[PDB]
């Protein structure tokens, strides 16, 4: 009943929030050898970018 | 005891059953299940099966909820379903309006391996794969879903959570051991008191490994290990409906 | 009179919204009053609601 | 669709097509759960599933 | 009778969580000296999650004042700055993408990332018409009504076509645009498609999978 | 002072080559009796090549005669009727045609046939892009000022994208949209390209041309 009766006046932050999560780009570089990287697109023309 | 079922434990107790997945499918599975988890900002992201199509691609599914709650006497998770055709990159499984979750069970034989396949319907209705994916996964998920019985408790403001004083179901070849996830922890529902045949139980004493096979969906298996507490459960195979259970009873 | 109407009126829920405002010190006190009465009469209902559901289930079982 | 399905449909061992030792096979559709494989001179047939 | 209004910006971010703002007012008191006087005021304005554009926060008794009548009340009218991602609309959230014409037909992933620090992957559901839409539920900007529900992002699908075709790319284009249905096909039909597929999917002569430069 | 105006309803072909109209009007002429009295009146409207659509003819000392004032003016206002090819903007017509996907990106040729007695035949010069457009010039309405000199022709494009596509299809769409240049392709490349291309336009048994069902 205590917990259901407490007060709670959530008010807005002056801050947004920030996420708390850890650094990915070692879990990530080691995904991207899975499957093939398929070939960018070049936006000024839609044809792909040169390849080898 | 358990928290959330290993991804390991479960192709590993499952493997008999047929329940595999591709050696390369298992490692991108172990790098790019947390790369999804933290980019969906979900507590809690597990495969929930795998379905075949006719091609060799087939789809990989992952279900993840943040938040689940008791509503109206049911527990009712925010589940997020997730598809891949490889192990390495995900997509979303957006939901189902109701007049195509209608008109997308009627539609039968194993998928396609595109996932912008349109099915064509009677003037013609044209309803996207993807949508037929979804209709499937969340039906089997509505007959399925297993989990042990007073695994899950209620707190306060209403939420459920893992029971982490759950010592474990005795008599784990009896039916009434294993309930639905969304039936509530009060409520004395179990797997009892579906369809009298719908569920086979093969149970190891020796090993004390509890097996739950689905007869009505015969692609559904649930594994249950009781020296140590764990359990997981995973879909493979088509997911199409078995409508003739009287007969081969 | 007046005094009377207030106090048998208002007077106690009052004195305790103030109290929990000297408490807790907000950045406007105002507001936080408002916002208590609304949640004071709030959790008198929803107070009623959960005895009846505890009833309920007991019954139930 | 208006098109049956064509039984021995295809199963591959990698995503990637540039693989250099892959296995690749084919599965039933009539009998789901019997799956051919073969690795150079080392092939085999296997049934496993209901019946 | 007279009112000084004033613009306030906000990123779709504030708006989407909901900011505690401070604002600076320039009140000039005014007296028998040439110069008026003028003072900082400080204000606090809380904006609510999902406030729609256009909104008026008025404070009154807060204004110049003249020695003879009582100020007017200031107003604030909430405005946006431009995100670089979404433009709002209503109560959800517009992603204009360009798309190149095989990512529309063969199909791909829509990679969007959100006011909220979740990063979606929307799949091409069909072939995307040009003009056409895909709408994501759940996803735009909090109802102000109510602090759980949410609008339903729209992503607006332009397409980019190519800029040069060869010959030989428009005789696959037409090849791939008539072949006949699988129940129609010869024995020759598909032995033609799996010597080209082979070919095509080749791991050291074939290009399938090429390698940026 | 209060006039009678009346649209008056003309065919795109009329306005191109100028109609000659003789339009009724039933003018009516107050007397004693409780009742009026009308009388149909014929008027020579002489439309000239290419006037601007709301062109107003204004026949002075027609119109109802009440006893004491001379009747004002009767106006007719031009008008165009619609047609199932054209709508006129301004001194240029637009034609709006629904393209295949395949004959935007290949390329084929629009027949449109013109308010003149000529058929037209007008090649597509590129890759269309979605909401695009093509002009042809010359082929327009005829300007009022000069009756020699014409706007242009002004094809609107709306892409008809096919409504399915199978797996393979897909993969030839690929192929077609990632193909090396032709100075970057292996020998392996050429001859694949060159099999493939003589299985898909095999007299007999390649699906190059067919006969509809």
């Amino acid at each position: 009943l205590v917990k259901k009766s407490t007060f709670d006046p959530k008010e807005s932050s002056p801050l947004v929030p920030i996420p708390v999560a850890p650094d990915a780009t070692q879990t990530q570089a080691a995904v991207s050898i899975f499957g093939d990287p398929e070939l960018p697109i070049n936006p000024a023309t839609g044809e792909p970018v040169p390849a080898d | 005891v358990q928290l959330e079922p290993n991804i390991t434990l479960v192709l590993k107790h499952l493997a008999s059953c047929g329940a595999v997945v591709s050696a390369e499918q298992q490692a991108a599975l172990d790098h790019s299940i947390p790369i999804k988890r933290i980019e969906a900002g979900l507590r809690s992201l597990t495969l929930w099966g795998r379905l075949t199509t006719l091609n060799g691609k087939d789809y990989l599914v992952a279900e993840g909820y943040n938040v689940a709650s008791s509503k109206e006497g049911a527990a009712v998770y925010e589940t997020k379903y997730f598809y891949s055709q490889d192990g390495a990159r995900w997509s979303d499984l957006q939901p189902v309006d109701s007049e195509t979750a209608t008109r997308c069970a009627r539609i039968k034989g194993m998928l396609s391996g595109d996932p912008a396949k349109n099915y064509e319907l009677e003037l013609v209705f044209q309803i996207p794969e993807l949508a037929v994916l979804r209709c499937r996964v969340d039906a089997i998920a509505t007959a399925t879903s297993v989990i042990p019985t007073d695994s899950t408790i209620l707190n306060a403001a209403s939420q459920v959570v893992p029971n982490r004083l759950f010592a474990g179901a005795a008599y784990p070849e009896k039916l009434e051991s294993y309930q639905h996830r969304f039936s509530l922890p009060g409520s004395g529902v179990t797997l009892s008191q579906d369809l009298r045949g719908t569920w086979a139980v093969q149970y190891d004493a020796f090993k004390g490994v509890a097996q739950v096979r689905s007869l009505l969906f015969p692609g559904y298996f649930f594994y249950y290990a009781a020296n140590e507490l764990t359990w997981g459960s995973l879909y493979v195979g088509d997911g199409l409906r078995n409508n003739d259970l009287i007969f081969m009873l | 009179h007046d005094t009377a109407y207030l106090k048998e009126t208002v007077g106690e829920a009052l004195a305790r919204g103030c109290a929990a405002a000297i408490s807790a010190q907000p950045n406007d006190p105002v507001e936080y009053l408002g916002l208590w009465l609304l949640k004071y009469v709030k959790n008198a209902e929803v107070e009623g609601n959960f005895y009846r559901e505890r009833q309920q289930d007991l019954q139930k079982k | 669709d208006k098109v049956p399905p064509p039984a021995w449909s295809p199963v591959f061992a990698s995503a990637s097509v540039t693989t250099r030792n892959q296995v690749a096979g084919v599965r039933s559709n009539r009998w789901p759960g019997a799956v051919c494989a073969c690795a150079g001179r080392h092939f085999t047939s296997m049934y496993v599933g209901w019946g | 009778g007279k009112n000084k209004v004033y613009p306030l910006e906000l990123t779709l971010e504030e708006i989407f969580h909901g900011c505690l703002k401070k604002v600076a007012h320039k009140r000039k008191v005014l007296l028998f000296s040439g110069e008026y006087v003028e003072e900082e005021r400080q204000l606090t304005v809380d904006v609510k999650p999902g406030l729609p554009t256009g909104t008026r926060f008025v404070f009154e008794g807060e204004g110049n004042k003249t020695p003879k009548k009582e100020p007017g009340p200031v107003v604030f009218v909430l405005k946006p700055k431009p995100h670089p991602r979404f433009v709002r609309r209503g109560s959800d959230l517009v992603h204009k993408v360009t798309l190149p014409l095989h990512h529309a037909l063969i199909g791909t992933t829509l990679d969007i990332r959100t006011l909220d620090d979740r990063d979606l992957k929307v799949p091409i559901s069909d072939i995307m018409r040009p003009g056409s839409s895909l709408t994501v539920p759940g996803e735009g900007m909090p109802l102000p009504a109510t602090p759980s529900a949410r609008g339903n992002l729209v992503i607006e699908i332009d397409l980019l076509f190519p800029t040069h075709l060869t010959e030989t790319q428009k005789m696959l284009l037409r090849s791939a645009f008539f072949l006949p249905p699988p129940t129609e096909q010869n024995e020759e039909t598909k032995k033609a498609l799996r010597d080209y597929e082979a070919a095509f999917k080749h791991d050291l002569k074939g290009w399938a999978t090429v390698f940026k430069r």
